[PDB]
């Protein structure tokens, strides 16, 4: 490919895929959905504390709204698995 | 309504830290069933220490008697994920939006789980 | 309970031995840590992820294990996990009673049929350590600066006799060790990650006899001039083939039997 | 006990490289070897040390006397200034110390020089005639008169005047003595004749090495388990049955041996009676079971261990030999077999596929299947208790067995038809290290230095154990590069006695784990699931 | 670093690593045909003279080209481990 994200979308994607501990609530997720072509995935995080309402989304599902539903990707070196347009697993490497 | 339910006891943690601000992979060995489990639990939000006992349950839906896709008052660590690999003492691979889970137990204990299905994760620390 | 050395599972890579020693002394009792060594993959600039610490008393080790089992040890956001080790940092018995310092050590053999014992050479201020797990007894003799280690196994000694040096029959102040084989002789030869609480930065190599008159090579029995020892008989009861009898000896002037040749125990022509 | 490696020349890192530092014990040993031990009115010097004593850390000493001194015996045994090697000179000086029986004296005028054979294939020097020789019938009868031998052996190990090697009986000899070229080790001042051993038709055994290397060609564990079980069943009934006792005594130790207990075994009272023989039988059974627990020693009746030689015929091609042995009780009971030919009443020929191996073996290529062939011309010469190796071929058969030589060494022969001959593996190369030749004569100090240095860097005993453990651990044993490296190191260590080349055992190749069938109780013991583990479990269940 | 003690430990470790790298470079500089008698497994009494002259190694290196290239390669090989200390002494949230 000739066109690639230059260091900025790269840094943001690395941060959103490495942290895995900074969850996004409904308001922030809906605000960020305005800039994404596809729809919203399930929250996948219903409760994180015994007294915590407002189920939140995870960081890796935010990056999964950029992939088409019929897109399959696999990068064994970084343990990246994309199925049905959803990013399932990612360990480290920042090479994909 | 619940496919799997057993009492688990944690054995060790991968980071072994208190304020690492990172996901911690837990290794809990089941009782009376001899099952080994891997799970990524955020210690900063949900504290878990080595030696504590907790229960774990998986159900296809949170509604009572149907309506796939009120168990909120009982459990406190409800999650949602998908099982994408069953073939391996069978083992499971469920991703909760990037939080990998490995459930390696017995072949007869894990037999009612279909491939590419949505299942929940109900957990309570007694 | 066999050894007091405990292996720590994970420690931060940026710490030094002094910091860990201070942390342990803060959580545990004061100066309760004897030795602490952190292995390094390089000479002095790359420590490993684990470390080994030797405590002074078994109760301290049990308390540390109990604290580690409850995850009460948090040193720089790291949980210290404790496990048993293979060998101790220093071969030191964990007992305040088996450590004897400043005692008289002499070697010799019975002279005649009577209960008499001749002294070939006498050493003062030696250190005796009794190790039960290793089944050996060490004797540290300082001679002209450099120290020597004399090791006697439990199989080399065939009989243990309790005697006295002051002549009083009611005060056992000596112990004769009938040796069948010969004792091993060692010699001492000449820091940021090793505290060790002492100057033990040396190694032991096997050398020949160091006595000028070669008294050790021609003596098959040892003598340990000790104090009254009200409770010392219990410690000495662990030696194999111990005699529960009281015997008296008489010192005999046997300094004439001194050979400067390489082959010591041969008779003079 | 044996002096450990750390007690002499402990390692230390000084400067850029690691330089060993000699200890005081090293200097003490050197001083003792130099000056000598002074006991009373005597002072013992140093004469020499044999090859067996080099491994045992022993040496002979002789007190100097007015009539004869150490130098007198040294110059009487031979001139050792021709050899410029340190280890080789000591080996050739100490080789003349084995026990032998005296016989007649042969002069130096009855000698001859016959050419040998040497073939170079693929740039490799392969020599067939290493220690072979010839002997006549009259000379054999004359030698066999002073030792009391009725049957004249076809081959026997002999050595005289520095020569060493086995000689064969030929029916077309000129005189009583014949000599070859590649046999003179050193020039000696005397030519006294003496023999060590002639021939013994002892039944062979299956050691740990053979079973380890035979677990890859395709031999299953069922046959080994069945054979071990039937052996244990026969041994268990040996006590209460007199018939089994004679059969066991006539097929385990000694093919033709006369003993007081052997004679009474065939005809005697009940095992309950005669306590003198009963206690001996019980202690023999206990010794046998203890030896079985210590090491695998399977008793097979269809195999022997005998020396071999070559004949000047050239009819046998590459892979064709002649097998002949005596007839035991089992052979005499039923001699009708497909692979057994009854050439005579006492000697029976074999027609089966027989493999040949040596006592030490760590390479899968040592296994070579040889087909026995019967010929009237070979039988006319009268050969017995001697495997006939072919004279012509590409590579010599002794070289195939880990580079062996014809110096009276025993060979493993078994005419069993249950082995798998389909799999074949080329043997390892027998190319040794380059010899070390000095520019001057030995000053009697370098030999002492070599003798003392043999104690250190001596890993002959640990390489075999490490190889056995590694073969036990991983599957497809004796196929990986680790086993090949272990075999090479073992060969180099075996060659260390002749050439001063240390084995250099690596630290990472140590086992660190020991199976159940070892006496290393202090070392960590792990459960073994191989054929040896099955045998150990079976014997433990049988004894319990 | 997290505090001053960590900074001091890192400085000491860097100094020791640089010293070890320099020693490795000096050792590698001896792989020439002039030291074949010293590199052999024999008895040489000039072992102390090879380490006593520390300042002469720099002059010998800077006057040659092949020796300089070998020294550079050895220094890079020994300095990779020195560079590998930032992951140990650095935090996860480090921007660099």
């Amino acid at each position: 490919n000739l066109l690639s994200l230059g260091q900025d979308s790269l840094t943001a994607a690395y941060l959103v895929n490495v942290e895995k501990n900074c969850y996004l609530n409904r308001a922030q997720m809906q605000q960020l959905q305005m800039y994404c072509p596809f729809q919203l995935p399930p929250p996948a995080i219903i409760k994180a504390s015994p007294s915590s309402t407002e189920p939140q989304w995870t960081g890796m599902q935010l990056f999964g709204m950029l992939f088409p539903p019929g897109f399959d990707y696999t990068y064994p070196l970084n343990n990246v698995v994309v199925s049905n347009g959803e990013l399932l697993s990612f360990s480290e490497g920042s090479a994909w | 309504i619940i496919m799997f339910e057993d009492i688990f006891v944690v054995d060790k943690l991968d980071p072994d830290g208190k304020k690492f601000d990172k996901v911690t992979r837990v290794e809990a060995r089941s009782h009376n069933l001899e099952m080994f489990m891997h799970l990524d639990v955020n210690t900063e939000v949900y504290p878990l220490a080595v030696g504590d006992k907790f229960t774990l349950a998986m159900a296809p839906t949170l509604n009572l008697d149907g309506t796939p896709d009120t168990l909120a008052d009982k459990y406190e660590y409800i999650m949602h994920g998908k099982l994408y690999k069953i073939s391996e003492k069978a083992e499971l691979y469920v991703s909760f939006g990037g939080l990998l889970m490995l459930l390696q137990g017995d072949p007869a204990h894990i037999s009612h789980f279909e491939l590419d299905q949505r299942l929940f994760l109900l957990m309570r620390k007694l | 309970t066999n050894r007091s050395t405990v292996k720590i599972s994970n420690v931060p890579q940026t710490i030094v031995a002094d910091e860990l020693l201070r942390f342990l002394e803060l959580h545990l009792g004061e100066d309760t840590v004897f030795a602490l060594e952190i292995p390094t993959t390089r000479d002095n600039w790359k420590p490993r992820d684990f470390a080994r610490v030797q405590f002074t008393t078994l109760e301290v080790k049990s308390r540390a294990q109990l604290l580690s089992s409850q995850s009460k040890l948090l040193f720089k956001t790291h949980n210290l996990r404790l496990s048993e080790a293979y060998d101790d940092i220093i071969p030191r018995p964990v007992d305040p009673r088996k450590r004897l310092d400043d005692i008289v050590l002499t070697v010799g053999f019975p002279e005649s049929d009577e209960k008499r014992f001749c002294a070939l050479e006498k050493w003062d201020g030696v250190r005796c350590w009794i190790l039960t797990e290793k089944r050996r007894v060490e004797f540290w003799v300082w001679e002209s600066g450099d120290c020597y280690k004399i090791e006697v196994r439990f199989e080399d000694i065939i009989e243990t006799l309790s005697c006295c040096v002051n002549g009083d029959a009611s005060e056992i102040d000596a112990f004769l060790l009938k040796l069948k084989y010969g004792p091993k002789v060692f010699k001492r030869v000449t820091d940021r990650y090793r505290f060790c609480k002492e100057d033990f930065d040396f190694m032991w190599i096997r050398t020949t006899d160091f006595s000028g008159s070669k008294s050790i090579g021609t003596s098959t029995c040892f003598c340990l001039e000790v104090h009254n020892g009200s409770t010392m008989l219990d410690i000495f009861s662990g030696l194999p083939y111990y005699r529960e009898d009281t015997l008296s000896l008489t010192y005999v002037d046997g300094k004439t039997f001194a050979s400067a040749a390489q082959i010591v125990p041969l008779l003079n022509a | 006990s044996k002096l450990p490696a750390n007690a002499l020349s402990v390692n230390s890192k000084e400067g850029y490289f690691v330089k060993p530092s000699r200890t005081n014990i090293y200097n003490r040993v050197l001083s003792i070897l130099g000056e000598g031990i002074t006991v009373g009115p005597k002072r013992f010097e140093f004469l020499a040390f044999s090859a067996s004593q080099l491994r045992g850390n022993s040496v002979w000493m002789f007190a100097s006397n007015e009539k004869v001194k150490a130098e007198d015996i040294r110059e009487w045994m031979g001139c050792f200034r021709k050899i410029r090697s340190i280890s080789k000179c000591a080996a050739r000086m100490g080789q003349l110390f084995s026990a032998s029986r005296q016989t007649l004296i042969v002069r130096a005028q009855d000698v001859e020089q016959i050419p040998d054979i040497e073939v170079t294939t693929d740039g490799a020097d392969y020599c067939f005639s290493d220690g072979i020789g010839k002997i006549s019938l009259a000379f054999a009868k004359q030698v066999a008169q002073k030792c009391g031998l009725s049957h004249v052996p076809s081959a026997f190990q002999i050595r005289y005047g520095g020569y060493k090697g086995v000689i064969a009986v030929d029916r077309s000899s000129f005189r009583k003595l014949s000599l070859r070229d590649s046999m003179l080790k050193f020039d000696s001042n005397n030519r006294m004749l003496n023999v060590t051993r002639w021939t013994e038709s002892m039944p062979c055994f299956l050691n740990r090495e053979i079973i380890c290397l035979l677990s890859t060609l395709g031999i299953e564990d069922a046959m080994f388990e069945a054979m071990q079980a039937v052996h244990l069943s026969m041994l268990g009934n040996m006590l209460e049955d007199r018939d089994a006792a004679l059969n066991v005594l006539q097929k385990l130790s000694g093919e033709n041996s006369k003993n007081l207990l052997v004679k009474m075994l065939l005809q005697g009272y009940a095992p309950s009676s005669e306590p003198y023989l009963s206690m001996m039988l019980r202690v023999h059974h206990e010794s046998q079971l203890s030896e079985l627990k210590s090491r695998c020693r399977i008793l097979v009746p269809k195999g022997r261990i005998l020396i071999g030689c070559m004949d000047e015929m050239g009819i046998l091609e590459y892979g064709q030999v002649y097998v002949r042995v005596t007839l035991t009780k089992a052979e005499l009971k039923s001699r009708d077999q497909s692979y057994f030919r009854k050439i005579d009443e006492e000697t029976s020929v074999v027609i089966g596929k027989v493999v040949v191996t040596k006592n030490p073996c760590l390479h899968p290529g040592d296994i070579r299947v040889l087909d026995a062939i019967y010929e009237v011309h070979f039988e006319e010469k009268g050969y017995l208790d001697c495997i006939i190796f072919p004279q012509k071929g590409e590579r010599p058969h002794p070289n195939e067995c880990s580079g062996g030589d014809l110096d009276g060494d025993q060979f493993f022969v078994s005419w069993d038809e249950k082995i798998i001959p389909s799999e074949m593996d080329p043997p390892m190369d027998y190319a040794g290290s380059r010899p070390r030749l000095m520019d001057h004569d030995v000053t009697l100090e370098e030999i002492h230095k070599f003798f003392v240095d043999y104690m250190i860097s001596d890993t002959l005993g640990v390489i075999s154990t490490a190889h056995l453990v590694h073969a036990d651990r991983d599957p497809e044993k004796a196929r990986s590069q680790k086993c090949l490296e272990l075999a090479n190191l073992h060969s180099r260590a075996v060659d260390f006695a002749k050439t001063g080349a240390p084995a250099e055992m690596p630290y990472a190749l140590k086992p660190r784990e020991f199976p159940d069938f070892l006496e290393r109780f202090e070392k960590p013991t792990y459960i073994s699931e191989s054929v040896f583990g099955k045998l150990y479990r079976a014997v433990k269940s049988s004894l319990a | 670093s997290s505090d001053l003690q960590s900074r001091k430990n890192l400085t000491e470790e860097i100094s020791y690593g640089l010293r070890e790298a320099e020693q490795v470079c000096n050792k590698q500089q001896l792989m020439v045909e002039s030291w074949r008698d010293f590199l052999a497994v024999n008895g040489e009494d000039k072992e102390e003279d090879s380490v006593s002259d520390l300042a002469r190694f720099c002059y010998e290196r800077q006057k040659s080209a092949t020796l300089s290239e070998l020294a550079v390669s050895a220094f890079k090989d020994a300095y990779r481990d020195v560079q590998a200390l930032a992951y140990r002494y650095g935090d996860q949230s480090n921007s660099f």
